[PDB]
């Protein structure tokens, strides 16, 4: 398959075997039958023709990979030469994290139709995974402003353990 | 005849391209055509793995 | 609807005045000016043009209602208001 | 929802029985129906509402 | 029924409020009562795509109804006995409801008159 | 970069040295060609702005406006060769020189990398527009209108000059990249408020908000067709571009100082759209509609939310293209009737059947009917504003309600209804007018398929 | 992945053809009303097969076709959701308007702009079956005014009638 | 007898129940005698330019351009600052602006008061 | 409204019908 | 063409310029009432009766039948409020005060005692829905780890 | 047709914990639903001709006949097919006290009787001046006369007098 | 002009019966009540006191203003009726036909040729009919909107073009 099953976990489909008892003919079976030899097969014959043509002259393309670069928490103050790599790397991880939330959202939406009337309890795992990701996403990038920058992201984060450690001191008592 | 060519150029070839679009582009991406699991009932077998799920337990005998 | 023509209007017009019992049929003329020769009261003239109004299905404005007086002139105002020319 | 459907049912029907144009009568009859539809969706009857849509 | 008038027009303390009952414990007045034994486990009722408001005790008389409809297709005149069987169970469930409703109703004013009996003697 | 600038300025000798009657042709040939080259510029990278040199750079915000300006350039030439045909060749060449010189400044301004460089041609755009409004304007009050338009922006622009040079002497360079990377938290010292006020009011004036918007009705109405579109389809957006660049060094002062402008804008749109509901002049009605849409952007930009920025650019392109079309609509029927009163020429659909269609889809786009980009812009702003505060939807939605009435009000009053009997000079619409109209509306629907192109840098 | 999913979507693409053919203006300027009526009739007949597939099995689709545009964590996509509600509203709405289409020819046997009239009905018809079939709220919002504006033009069919505009 | 129909600014009194023309005078009827004259004086030459074969253009109504002028330009030159205009301008000016400022301020004063103390829920709110 | 109409109208009379 | 002086001017003080303004709007001085000098800049524009275009006689021939207007007559300052499409002023058969009285009474009576209808709701004498598996806790989104409190229904 | 939905609905809303006023509201509507239905059948069909003398009555066009009949045969069965075919996906109430289970039929039959009696009261020679209730109901329930004239005037008057000017 | 009293009562008589028709609906009732309404009209026909007739008129319409049907009966073609200017959107002025392209004009040669004749008559008739108007115009402007006919022979009545060439009421 083109995509990955681990990224998009699909529970096995439980399709019942057809076992009718009424003597009169079941029409739907016939509609699928006359669809098969009128639409499905001619589509397949054209498809197998394009696929063999595609494999006749196959050209390749790869996926661009960016190596790790020093980010903004160790980049020297001012020194925008180091800030550039820091900012670009952080913004790249922003898009990746946005896609990560997207991947979870489709999985959560996929459960809805997949589980039908069982959606409420069957995929509570999907709900908590999104809840865990969404909460963590909020601590990462939420309320960064329309002019968000890695400096602000570090600034917002640095407040988080500031309050957390202050709470830790209070909790220790 | 006027019904035939109308069927070919308005029913036949549209579902042709839609099927090709669905079977090899839309379904080529995950979670694009998501189904409801075919509901199964106690005592109905499923062909993918073969075994029948157990028959539902015998009723408390309610009759009208 | 078939094109209603002036011969159709007058046939329908004098039909109703013949119907109107105070306008007895024998002295009906296409140009029978009502109160001068039929003696028909003007207070009933405002009553016959609404009889015309339901006869042909439309409204006759009050400005020409009191002006709509002669049975030929009844037809005359009917024709142009519905561009009846044939 | 069922409150709005309830008031809609009268006022549309109440004005319906006094109009003199068929188009006015029929439409007020419709709005009385859609008044009734939301009464169903009022007390947890969505499926019957959609049934009423079909009929 | 008539309890609406008995509640509002009459005294409201003698009508069990539908938002309140049951109040008295089930065992109180019911020595050795029997629990509702559900037959279809949560598993089968779940994957049958059964809607939550239908996920009651009588749903066991609904699950096979869909089974009959599946093989009944295209015929829709079948399942008459099963449908009659299903709603008859709902009738059996339903008759229990006002049994419980008037159980509290016949219980609560009993305490009221019992209370007056055990209060006016002093 | 230079692949668009030099062809634009090199176009100027062409018009001046072209044949007597080919000036409209040859200018139209390459003005379209420039847009094609600018369309190649529309590509943008992931996060780093497409940087060319110290003098010029482009990002995901400048490029959609750049292609909009170059795409516009043929349209004024198309829309102007009707009321200037009976003019001497030198004045026609001088007129054409004004637009392309104007269009040159817009390209330079959006591509500018330094705020001062942005500032210099930020004011330079007015000199050609002032000439266009005054000289070739066809009215009497254009003289006062030109004065109002010129002095209003200058009264706001000059404080920006003192503000910008202050940043230069305090934080070194004002390059957009360096100012964004070295941003510092602006304090709440009572001087910083006036620092904030100067850096903002300049863009506020040429982005008409309630109160500072009286130049727009007189400028739009009195200017000729070409002047009206350029001042309404790109010029108002100059203020919009300024904010997205300049609020980088106005936070967190923007959090608290936004209230008086937000209150003036959100209430202003209801008031201004109400003016549209009872306008006697068709051009004025379109002009006031521009105030309402722009006032919607004011709330969008000042909120400083990722969603708000994305809808800001979306409404930015959509409103400009739509307002340009509507000004074409008002211009196309004006010389036929030689007046601007809306009710003078009623029932135009019966006489002109296609103009009914063109005016129809113009109304729907201005309606923010989905999925037109106007809807994407407005709907995005609603959600961003709603997250900012729940109450604003009452103001936000009511604007859409009022927008429905006045947008269709011109349609019913002019297109539909009984044709006025006395007029008899309404000739069948020239194919130039029809072609110019499709030149506007068609790319709008084409943009519906790819909103990502005009969403902006926040995307 | 039965024909259910594929041909329930092609039902919609059938009714779009009369609009595209009309804009060519080569379209039959005489028997256009007959053209569209028969087109809606076929769309109705096609719409049966998803229905008969439903009461037998009970499967309801979600067709997340071409991805319009992604907004960080939002993935606004043209997506059709063939619920039981949508799988049955499609046939009945088509059946009614097909009946209306036959009646419309007799009633408007003299309207000079009859071809424009039938074109408006389809555009309304298109806007609704994308309203009922709407997996995302945005395309549900698409019909919610697409049907409204289509109602405005159709209501003001007699443009001159001042009350009709009102 | 039903007591009469009291009119209103939105539902005016019809001419059928208007006492003025029911008590006409040996003067008022003569007032409504040149009414047709001026109306004809306005109608006659209008049709003359309307029916003129050589006429190729519009028939500009001096009343029409007067209305646009009086509603567009002839306001400020005839405007005079008076307490009625002054109060009305302030009431419809700063009034609503400050009112909306107060409403949004308190709403934006209640919103953050919830989240610094963690009294509001945005577990799934990310795309702000 | 041309000649040959099978629903030929009438004046003040019951209109003609058909078995169909 | 209109040059200068038939353009509207300022509010006429005395009858001499009142008469000129009456001619300025091609109307007699006895029917030229300028708007009150409230200072709102109405100028010398005449106050015309607050009557919508709907009240004009349709059977009369107008040079603008859609607006029911002749040529050159002074049109209302607010023609775009009282146009046929927009706000009307035609006399309704019943009085406006009664028009509002009955309507306001209806909605108030409808709404007010709807509330007391909520006070005394209608319900059959029926118990609650006895649901299995401790009121369907697990299948209603309840936490499987958090064991539901024992809920079980008996028979009566 | 309507039995498979409306009769179920009226029974359903009665058989639930609802607002007492809201439940009574549907019953009056259903009785009023028959009321105007009789009005149409009475005035339009059950009477004497009142149209202009030239009668052009015609329905023999196959386009009308085919269209109406196509919809007619659908209405005849309609609910029987849908209700029997769709899976049982609502909870069916069973034990209805007969007095209220007939209400779906009682009110409409009741509404038939008075509406018929009120309609042929027009046949009676007596004439009555308009009752104030009729002056209210016939004018679209007094809504358009006010709420389309009062708010429209204020907002428009605000736009010109205030605001712009 | 002078809306004299006798015109008022006729207008009262006409509209009241129209309202009365909207009430009785059924023809026998309408005929019955019209006759009694007729009788109570002409019974008081002998009043030398014209003021008393006005006083008898003053309470008349007031009862009508109560007796008015809230939804009176109007034939649809009339103002307020359902078919009011329904076919206006189809009728287009004749002068617009001059715009037509020569190929379009070539599609209808003889009718366009007949149009040329109409253009010819309206040209010289305009000067003739305007000359007649000036030579017989009453002093101090026209007193009534009524228009004089063509006094002499051959010439057309003044200002005839727009009324004669008015688009037909049923243009399709
Ligand atoms: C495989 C490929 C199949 C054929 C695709 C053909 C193209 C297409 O339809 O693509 C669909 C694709 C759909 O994307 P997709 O994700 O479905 O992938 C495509 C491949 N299939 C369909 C098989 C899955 O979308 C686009 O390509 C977006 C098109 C946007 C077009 C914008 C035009 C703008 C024109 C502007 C002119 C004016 C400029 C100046 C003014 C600017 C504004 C101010
Ligand atoms: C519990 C069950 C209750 C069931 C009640 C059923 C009532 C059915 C309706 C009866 C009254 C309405 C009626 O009969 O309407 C038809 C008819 C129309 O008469 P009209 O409009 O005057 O036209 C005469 C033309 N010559 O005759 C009329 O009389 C019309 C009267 C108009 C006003 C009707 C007001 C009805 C109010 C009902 C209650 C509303 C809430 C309080
Ligand atoms: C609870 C209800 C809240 C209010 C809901 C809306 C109320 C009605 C608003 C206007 C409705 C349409 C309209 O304009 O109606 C007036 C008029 C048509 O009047 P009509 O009685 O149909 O008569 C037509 C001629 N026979 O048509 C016209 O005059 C059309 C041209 C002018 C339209 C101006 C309308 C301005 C409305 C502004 C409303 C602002 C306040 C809204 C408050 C509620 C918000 C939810
Ligand atoms: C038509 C009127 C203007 C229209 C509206 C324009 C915007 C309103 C505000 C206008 C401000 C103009 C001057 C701003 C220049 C840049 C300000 C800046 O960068 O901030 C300085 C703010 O400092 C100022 O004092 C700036 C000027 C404040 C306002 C006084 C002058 C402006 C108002 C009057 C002139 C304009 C009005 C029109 C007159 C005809 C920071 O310096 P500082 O004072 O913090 O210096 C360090 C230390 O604290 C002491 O220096
Ligand atoms: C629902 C019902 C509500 C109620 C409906 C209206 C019924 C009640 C009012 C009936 C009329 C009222 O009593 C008296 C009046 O206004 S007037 C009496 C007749 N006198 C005149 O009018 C003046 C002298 N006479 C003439 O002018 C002509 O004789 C005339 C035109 C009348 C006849 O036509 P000829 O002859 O010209
Ligand atoms: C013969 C009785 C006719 C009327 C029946 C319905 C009366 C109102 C509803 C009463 C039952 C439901 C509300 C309670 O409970």
């Amino acid at each position: 398959d083109s995509w990955d099953k681990d990224v998009y976990p699909e529970p096995p489909r439980r399709t019942p075997a057809p076992a009718p008892q009424t003597s009169l003919p079941n029409p739907v079976t016939y509609l699928t039958k006359i669809f098969d030899l009128l639409v499905d097969r001619p589509v397949t014959l054209a498809r197998e023709f394009i696929e063999q043509q595609h494999a006749k002259n196959r050209y390749y393309y790869y996926h661009r990979e960016f190596r790790r670069v020093p980010d903004i928490t160790e980049c020297e103050e001012k020194d925008i030469l180091c800030m550039f790599e820091a900012e670009m790397q952080w913004r790249r991880d922003y898009k990746v994290d946005q896609e990560i939330v997207n991947i979870i959202q489709e999985r959560l939406k996929a459960c809805q139709q997949r589980e039908g009337e069982s959606y409420r309890q069957n995929c509570a795992k999907e709900l908590e995974q999104f809840t865990q990701v969404s909460k963590a996403f909020q601590d990462r990038y939420s309320d960064l402003g329309a002019h968000y920058s890695a400096r602000k992201c570090l600034a917002k984060q640095k407040q988080r353990m500031l309050a957390e450690r202050k709470a830790a001191k209070e909790a220790a008592a | 005849y006027r019904h035939s060519i109308f069927a070919v150029t308005h029913v036949l070839i549209p579902v042709w391209i839609i099927h090709y679009y669905l079977k090899y582009h839309v379904t080529a991406k995950p979670y694009t055509v998501v189904e409801r699991k075919p509901r199964i009932f106690p005592g109905d077998t499923i062909l993918e793995t073969g075994e029948v799920i157990p028959l539902m337990k015998e009723f408390p005998d309610q009759h009208h | 609807a078939p094109p209603l023509t002036l011969e159709a209007i007058k046939d329908r017009v004098l039909y109703v005045l013949k119907l109107y019992d105070k306008i007895d049929p024998e002295k009906l003329s296409v140009n029978s000016h009502f109160m001068k020769d039929l003696g028909l009261d003007s207070l009933d003239q405002v009553e016959i043009i609404m009889a015309m109004e339901d006869e042909f299905g439309f409204e006759i404005p009050d400005i020409d209602a009191e002006k709509l007086m002669c049975p030929q002139e009844i037809v005359d105002y009917i024709a142009d208001k519905k561009d009846v020319y044939e | 929802t069922l409150c709005l459907g309830a008031i809609t049912t009268l006022f549309t029907a109440l004005c319906a029985i006094t109009q003199n144009d068929i188009k006015k009568i029929v439409a007020f009859s419709t709005s009385s129906q859609l008044g009734l539809m939301m009464v169903t969706i009022g007390i947890n009857q969505p499926h019957l509402a959609f049934l009423h849509i079909c009929m | 029924g008539a309890h609406l008038a008995r509640r509002y027009l009459g005294d409201a303390s003698k009508e069990p409020d539908p938002l309140r009952m049951p109040t008295f414990p089930p065992d109180y007045g019911f020595p050795e009562r029997k629990e509702r034994e559900m037959v279809a486990t949560q598993q089968e009722m779940n994957d049958a795509q059964l809607m939550l408001q239908q996920r009651d005790y009588c749903a066991h008389y609904l699950i096979q109804l869909l089974k009959c409809k599946r093989d009944s297709f295209p015929n829709f005149l079948a399942c008459k006995h099963e449908q009659h069987d299903w709603d008859y169970c709902e009738h059996l469930d339903y008759v229990k409801r006002m049994k419980e409703f008037e159980r509290e109703r016949r219980l609560l004013q009993r305490k009221k008159r019992r209370e007056q009996r055990e209060a006016e003697m002093a | 970069m230079l692949k668009i600038i030099i062809p634009t300025t090199m176009l100027l000798p062409m018009t001046w040295m072209s044949k007597h009657n080919m000036i409209w042709i040859n200018a139209t040939v390459h003005s379209l060609l420039i847009s094609l080259i600018s369309l190649s510029l529309l590509n943008q990278l992931g996060e780093n702005s497409l940087n060319f040199s110290l003098t010029f750079f482009s990002d995901s915000l400048s490029a959609p406006l750049l292609v909009l300006t170059t795409w516009l350039l043929p349209l004024m030439l198309m829309a102007s060769q009707s009321h200037l045909s009976k003019e001497t060749t030198t004045r026609k060449k001088l007129y054409i020189t004004m637009l392309i010189l104007l269009q040159l400044f817009l390209i330079m301004t959006f591509t500018a990398t330094e705020l001062i460089l942005f500032y210099i041609l930020f004011e330079a755009t007015l000199v050609p527009t002032l000439i266009i409004i005054t000289r070739w304007g066809n009215q009497t009050e254009r003289l006062n209108a030109g004065l109002y338009f010129l002095f209003y922006t200058l009264a706001g622009s000059l404080p920006l000059l003192v503000a910008l040079v202050y940043i230069q002497n305090t934080t070194g360079s004002l390059n957009f990249l360096i100012i964004h990377y070295w941003s510092h938290p602006l304090s709440n010292s009572w001087s910083n408020i006036f620092m904030w006020l100067a850096c903002i009011m300049a863009f506020m004036v040429k982005m008409p908000l309630y109160g500072l918007h009286l130049w727009l009705p007189k400028a739009h109405v009195e200017a000729p067709i070409a002047g009206s579109m350029v001042l309404a389809a790109v010029l108002l957006k100059l203020g919009g571009y300024g904010m997205m660049r300049i609020t980088t060094i106005l936070n967190p002062l923007t959090n608290y100082m936004a209230y008086p402008f937000l209150m003036l804008s959100m209430w202003g749109m209801i008031m201004t759209s109400s003016i549209c509901l009872r306008q006697t002049d068709l051009k004025s009605l379109i002009a006031y509609s521009s105030v309402s849409h722009m006032a919607l952007v004011i709330v969008a930009i000042m909120i400083q939310t990722p969603w708000s920025f994305m809808g800001a650019t979306a409404l930015m392109i959509a409103h400009g293209l739509t307002s340009s079309m509507l000004f074409c609509l008002a211009n196309t029927n004006y010389e036929r009737v030689h007046s601007r009163t809306m009710i003078l020429a009623r029932g135009l659909q019966t006489l002109l059947p296609l103009m009914a269609t063109w005016w129809l889809m113009a109304s729907l786009t201005n309606l923010a009917l989905p999925p037109s980009i106007n809807l994407i812009g407005e709907l995005f702003i609603i959600t961003a504003s709603f997250s900012w505060s729940n109450i604003t939807i009452i103001l936000m939605g009511m604007n859409m309600m009022i927008t429905a009435l006045y947008s269709l009000y011109m349609l019913i009053t002019t297109q539909r209804g009984k044709y006025t009997h006395h007029i008899n000079n309404i000739k069948a619409s020239f194919t130039r007018e029809n072609a110019l109209m499709a030149l506007h509306i068609l790319p709008l629907l084409l943009l519906t398929l790819n909103p990502k192109m005009i969403l902006g840098p926040l995307y | 992945m039965n024909p259910f999913a594929s041909l329930t979507l092609t039902t919609l693409i059938i009714l779009t053809i009369p609009i595209m053919m009309s804009n060519s203006n080569i379209y039959k300027t005489n028997l256009y009303p007959n053209y569209v009526k028969t087109t809606v009739s076929y769309a109705f007949t096609l719409s049966l097969v998803p229905l008969l597939m439903f009461m037998h099995t009970g499967q309801e689709m979600i067709i997340s076709n071409w991805h319009w545009m992604t907004l960080q964590t939002v993935e606004l996509s043209l997506s059709f959701k063939m619920d039981y509600f949508s799988v049955m509203f499609i046939p009945v709405a088509l059946f009614v308007t097909w009946s209306i289409m036959e009646f419309s020819m007799w009633y408007m046997h003299s309207d000079p702009f009859i071809n424009r009239f039938f074109k408006y009905l389809v555009l309304f018809l298109i806007t609704m079956m994308i309203l009922v079939t709407a997996n995302n709220l945005f395309q549900l919002f698409i019909g919610w005014e697409g049907v409204g504006i289509m109602s405005f033009l159709l209501i003001g069919w007699w443009h001159g009638r001042t009350d009709a505009n009102t | 007898s039903f007591p009469k129909y009291k009119p209103s600014r939105l539902a005016t009194l019809p001419a059928t129940l208007d006492p003025a023309e029911y008590d006409i005078s040996p003067e008022t009827r003569k007032a409504q005698a040149e009414r047709l004259a001026i109306r004809s004086r306005l109608k006659r030459e209008y049709l003359l330019q309307y029916n003129d074969p050589n006429r190729l253009g519009v028939i500009e109504d001096p009343a029409l351009i007067r209305w646009t002028y009086a509603r567009s330009a002839n306001i400020y030159p005839n405007f005079r600052p008076t307490p009625k205009t002054s109060l009305l301008g302030a009431l419809f000016g700063i009034g609503p602006l400050f009112f909306w400022y107060y409403v949004f301020k308190t709403d934006r004063d209640k919103k953050e008061k919830l989240i610094q103390e963690g009294k509001l829920d945005q577990t799934f709110n990310i795309s702000y | 409204a041309g000649g040959g109409v099978h629903i030929e109208p009438r004046y003040r009379q019951f209109p003609q019908l058909t078995r169909s | 063409h209109v040059t200068k002086d038939m353009f509207p001017g300022p509010y006429p003080k005395t009858p001499e310029e009142r008469a000129a303004a009456a001619k300025k709007y091609n109307m007699r001085v006895e029917d030229y009432e300028p708007y009150p000098d409230d200072g709102m800049g109405y100028g010398d524009y005449p106050k015309l009766p607050d009557r919508s275009q709907q009240e004009r006689d349709p059977w009369y021939d107008w040079d603008h039948p859609d607006l029911r207007l002749n040529w050159g007559e002074p049109i209302h300052w607010d023609l775009d409020m009282y146009i046929r499409n927009r706000v009307d002023t035609s006399p309704t058969p019943v009085s406006w005060n009664t028009m509002c009285k009955h309507l306001s009474g209806f909605v108030a009576f409808m709404l007010f005692m709807f509330w007391v209808g909520e006070i005394y709701p209608s319900y059959q004498p029926v118990g609650p829905k006895q649901y299995p598996y401790n009121d369907l806790y697990l299948e209603r989104g309840g936490d499987p780890t958090k064991e539901p409190e024992p809920v079980v229904h008996y028979e009566i | 047709t309507g039995f498979y939905s409306k009769d179920l609905i009226i029974e359903a809303v009665n058989m639930s914990y609802t607002n007492a006023w809201a439940l009574l509201m549907t019953l009056i509507a259903t009785s009023l639903t028959a009321a105007y239905s009789t009005r149409i059948i009475f005035f339009a069909f059950l009477g004497k001709p009142r149209f202009p003398p030239l009668v052009l009555i015609n329905e023999n066009n196959p386009l009308l006949i085919n269209s109406i009949k196509r919809l007619l045969i659908g209405s005849i069965f309609a609910g029987f097919i849908i209700s029997n075919n769709i899976p049982p996906m609502t909870v069916p109430n069973t034990t209805m006290p007969l007095y209220m289970k007939m209400t779906a039929l009682i009110v409409t039959i009741m509404g038939f009787m008075l509406a018929l009696e009120l309609n042929n009261t027009t046949y009676y020679l007596k004439f009555k001046y308009p009752s104030q209730t009729y002056k209210f109901s016939n004018m679209l329930g007094y809504y358009p006369s006010i709420m389309h004239r009062l708010p429209t005037y204020h907002n428009l008057s605000m736009s010109q007098k205030s605001a712009s000017s | 002009a002078y809306l004299t009293h006798q015109q008022k009562v006729l207008r009262l008589y006409k509209r009241a019966l129209r309202h009365l028709e909207s009430w009785c609906v059924h023809r026998d009732k309408y005929r019955y009540f019209a006759c009694l309404m007729r009788a109570r009209f002409d019974e008081h026909k002998n009043e030398k006191d014209m003021v008393k007739a006005t006083q008898l008129l003053r309470q008349a319409e007031e009862e009508f203003w109560y007796g008015q049907h809230p939804q009176p009966y109007i034939f649809p073609e009339s103002p307020g009726g359902t078919s009011y200017e329904r076919y206006e959107c189809y009728k287009v002025p004749e002068w617009c036909l001059d715009d037509w392209h020569p190929s379009e004009k070539a599609m209808y040669p003889d009718y366009f040729a007949k149009r040329e004749q109409w253009k010819r008559l309206r040209r010289e008739s305009w000067e003739r009919e305007v000359k007649q108007l000036q030579e017989e115009t009453p002093p101090g402007g026209p007193r009534t909107e009524a228009l004089p006919p063509a006094r002499k022979e051959g010439d057309l009545p003044p200002l005839w073009w727009h009324i004669v060439t008015r688009p037909r009421e049923r243009p399709m």
